[PDB]
C-alpha cells in the first residue's frame, strides 16, 4: 500500500444549496476571511457561509436565501472555487494559532492556496482541488515561488497539514452551518 | 477496485525489428539491427563554423560513423567503428565534399543540395539557426528526395567530453536510418488487446487547421490530414476528417478499423463526441484520450526507504459515474508516475466500452516507445501527438497543403 498527497470525500458530495448576490472577483477573495465562501459567475456570486446571523452576513457584504441547488459534478468549477474559498477560511483561522512561538522569518502566510511557509523565493505548500466522479479531491504539494528527495516534501506536507487539521490524515473544510467536506488521506492499494 | 495503483513495466509493451526482433528496449535498435533499413547517402553541410567544428564534423560524420579504425563503442551490443557494421545498411559520407557556406538560409542550403546523388542532408550550424531555420527547411524540402537532419554545434563540441562522446553518436544514426526511408522499428501490434487492428489518430492544432497524424496500430502507415477550423475539432472538421483516416485505413488495409484511438491534449469536446459516433455510428468502438504531461499526484513510499516509489507506478481511477448509452463516456483517469518517461502522465480516457485502464496505459507506454527519437530521453513523448504537433508546427510553411496526405511522417521527424 503507498501513500500520496490526495485527500478526498469517502462519499459523493451532496448537493450543495448556495445563496447568492448579483453584481467582483476581489470581493470573494476579501470575504472569505469572515466565512463567506463564494464563486463568481454570470455576474453573480453564488456563496456559502458559516455566519449564523443574517444580519452580520449583509453587513459584512440583496440575498437569495438557498437560491441554487449545485451539483457539483455537473457545477465543477462552481464547487472547486467555493472548496477553495473556504479552505483559505480555515488556514486563515489556524494562523494565528501557527505563528503564537515562531520567529518573524519562519511565520506562515497565504499569497489555489497557497501557504508561502520558509522564505530567503519562498518554498511553501499549494493546494490544489479538483471534482471528479462526483467527489472532491484536495493535493497538497511542496512548491517554490527546487528539486528535493521525496522525504523532505513528505515531511514538508505533514507539517503543513498537522499545523492546519492537527491530524496529518484528515482535514475538514467547512462549506456552511450544514455542509462540510470531511477529507481523508487516500492510500492507493496496490 | 475504484481507485488503486499497479506496475506496468515495460517488458509487457515492445518493438519489432528485422525478423521479428523483439525487445522492450528502442535503444536496442543497434543490436537486432533497423527493422526495414535502406541505404544512407549522406550529404554534411556546416554553416558559419571555425575549424574546430569542422574537425569535429569530420570525426563525428566520417571517423566515427565510416572510418573501422576509429573503433568507437556503440551503446549496446556494440562490436566497433560506425553506421555500416552494426546496423548492416549502406553509410556513404565523403569528408572532402563537406560543404562550407557562409550565411537567405534556406536558399543557400538548397543551391548545396544534390538529390541526384544524396538521400539525407545533415545541416550543421549554430542553436540559432538550427531553431530559427528547422522547420522553415522541413516544409520547404517536402516531396523532395532528400530529408534533412539538424545538428547543432553543441552537440558536435560535446563529442569531446567522453560520456556525451558514448550517447549522442546513436541518436543521429537512428535518426538518419529513419530519414533515409528505413524503419528502424513498429510497434508491437499484440499490444493493442488487453485494451478489450484500428487507428491511433493523434489531434494537433495548428494556429488555423485542426491535424490528424493518423497511422495503424504498428505506426507502420501514417499519413497526415489537415481539415481547416472555422481547443476542439468542430463537428464537419471532425467528420471530415474521420471519414479521410477511414478512408485511407480501408485504402490500405481493405476494411474499416474496428477501433479507433484518438490523442488529444485536452478533453473530448461535444462536437468531438458528435462527431465520432455520427461517423463511427455504434458499430466500430473508439477510445479517446485526452493526455496531459504533469499531475498534482505525488505518490510517496514507504518509511523504510525515503519515501521512494518504484518506477512504473500507475494509478487508476474508474470513473465510476459512466453510462454510454446517454452520453456519459469519461470512463476513467490513469497517472502514470515516470522518472523510462521524462515526465508524468494523466490520462482522461473517454470510451463507448469498457475499456480497460491498463489498457490505455499501456497503449500510452508502447506509444512513448514508438517513437524513433525515442532516444535522447529529453524528447521521449507519445507518438501520435508529437508528431501531430511537428505537423502542425511546419504546416505554417508549406503552401500546397494539398500535398498533406501524400507527407511522410519522415518529413517532419
Amino acid at each position: 500500500v503507498l501513500e500520496s498527497n490526495m485527500f478526498k470525500t469517502e462519499q459523493e458530495l451532496p448537493e450543495l444549496i448556495v445563496n447568492c448576490i448579483e453584481i467582483a472577483h476581489k470581493v470573494v477573495k476579501e470575504i472569505s476571511k469572515y466565512g463567506i465562501f463564494g464563486v463568481v459567475r454570470e455576474k453573480k456570486i453564488f456563496f456559502t457561509t458559516v455566519i449564523e446571523d443574517d444580519d452580520f452576513l449583509k453587513d459584512r457584504l440583496d440575498i437569495k436565501k438557498n437560491c441554487k441547488k449545485i451539483i457539483p459534478e455537473d457545477n465543477k468549477d462552481y464547487f472547486s472555487q467555493i472548496f477553495l474559498n473556504a479552505l483559505r477560511y480555515v488556514i486563515y483561522q489556524k494562523l494565528e494559532d501557527i505563528n503564537k512561538d515562531k520567529k518573524e522569518n519562519e511565520r506562515w502566510t497565504i499569497n489555489g492556496v497557497y501557504i508561502c511557509k520558509e522564505r530567503y523565493i519562498c518554498v511553501g505548500a499549494k493546494f490544489t482541488i479538483k471534482v471528479f466522479d462526483n467527489k472532491a479531491e484536495l493535493y497538497v504539494d511542496r512548491k517554490l515561488k527546487s528539486v528535493v528527495e521525496p522525504k523532505t516534501r513528505y515531511e514538508f506536507i505533514r507539517e503543513i497539514i498537522q499545523e492546519i487539521s492537527g491530524n496529518f490524515d484528515y482535514i475538514n473544510i467547512k462549506l456552511s452551518k450544514d455542509y462540510t467536506v470531511n477529507m481523508t488521506r487516500t492510500k492507493l492499494n496496490e | 477496485m475504484s481507485e488503486y495503483a499497479t506496475i506496468l513495466p515495460e517488458n509487457k509493451i515492445n518493438v519489432i525489428f528485422r525478423s521479428n526482433n523483439k525487445y522492450h528496449v528502442p535503444e536496442f535498435i543497434t543490436v537486432f539491427k533497423p527493422y526495414e533499413g535502406r541505404d544512407i547517402n549522406l550529404q554534411v553541410l556546416v554553416v558559419n563554423g571555425d575549424n574546430e567544428i569542422y574537425d569535429l564534423t569530420k570525426l563525428l560524420f566520417y571517423e566515427i560513423y565510416v572510418k573501422d579504425d576509429t573503433k568507437y563503442p556503440w551503446p549496446y551490443t556494440k562490436t566497433r567503428g560506425g553506421i555500416s557494421r552494426v546496423f548492416g545498411i549502406r553509410y556513404n559520407f565523403d569528408p572532402s565534399t563537406i560543404s562550407r557556406i557562409n550565411i537567405d538560409f534556406i536558399s543557400s542550403i538548397s543551391n548545396q543540395l544534390d538529390m541526384n546523388r544524396f538521400n539525407v542532408a545533415v545541416i550543421i550550424a549554430n542553436r540559432k539557426l538550427t531553431k530559427e531555420f528547422h522547420d522553415k527547411t522541413k516544409a520547404a524540402l517536402i516531396g523532395s528526395r532528400i530529408r534533412t537532419q539538424f545538428v547543432t554545434f553543441t552537440t558536435l563540441k560535446r563529442l569531446k567530453n567522453r560520456k556525451y562522446k558514448a550517447t549522442i553518436p546513436l541518436p543521429l544514426a537512428v535518426q538518419l536510418i529513419a530519414k533515409a526511408g528505413g524503419t528502424p522499428w513498429i510497434v508491437d501490434s499484440s499490444i493493442y488487446n488487453d485494451l478489450s487492428n484500428g487507428m491511433l489518430m493523434g489531434i494537433a492544432f495548428a494556429r488555423t487547421y485542426s491535424v490528424g497524424y493518423f497511422t495503424t496500430l504498428n505506426n507502420y502507415y501514417q499519413r497526415f490530414d489537415v481539415q481547416p477550423i472555422n481547443l476542439y475539432v468542430p463537428k464537419e472538421a471532425m467528420v471530415k476528417t474521420l471519414e479521410s483516416g477511414i478512408g485511407w485505413y480501408k485504402n490500405i488495409i481493405g476494411i474499416t478499423p474496428p477501433l479507433l484511438i484518438i490523442f488529444k491534449t485536452s478533453p473530448m469536446h461535444k462536437d468531438e463526441k458528435e462527431a465520432i459516433e455520427a461517423v463511427l455510428g455504434k458499430d466500430i468502438k473508439w477510445v479517446f484520450i485526452h493526455a496531459q504531461y504533469n499531475t498534482p499526484v505525488r505518490i510517496f513510499g514507504n518509511k523504510e526507504d525515503d519515501y521512494k516509489v518504484n518506477r512504473g507506478t500507475v494509478i487508476i481511477k474508474k470513473r465510476k459515474r459512466w453510462n454510454p448509452n446517454n452520453g456519459d463516456y469519461l470512463h476513467s483517469e490513469i497517472v502514470i508516475t515516470a522518472t523510462g518517461t521524462p515526465r508524468p502522465i494523466t490520462l482522461n480516457v473517454y470510451s463507448s466500452f469498457d475499456v480497460n485502464p491498463i489498457g490505455v496505459a499501456e497503449l500510452t507506454l508502447s506509444q512513448i516507445k514508438a517513437d524513433w527519437e525515442h532516444p535522447d530521453i529529453r524528447k521521449r513523448k507519445i507518438t501520435v501527438l508529437k508528431y501531430a504537433n511537428r505537423m502542425a508546427k511546419i504546416i505554417q510553411y508549406i503552401n500546397n497543403l494539398s500535398s498533406v496526405p501524400s507527407v511522410d511522417v519522415r518529413d517532419v521527424l
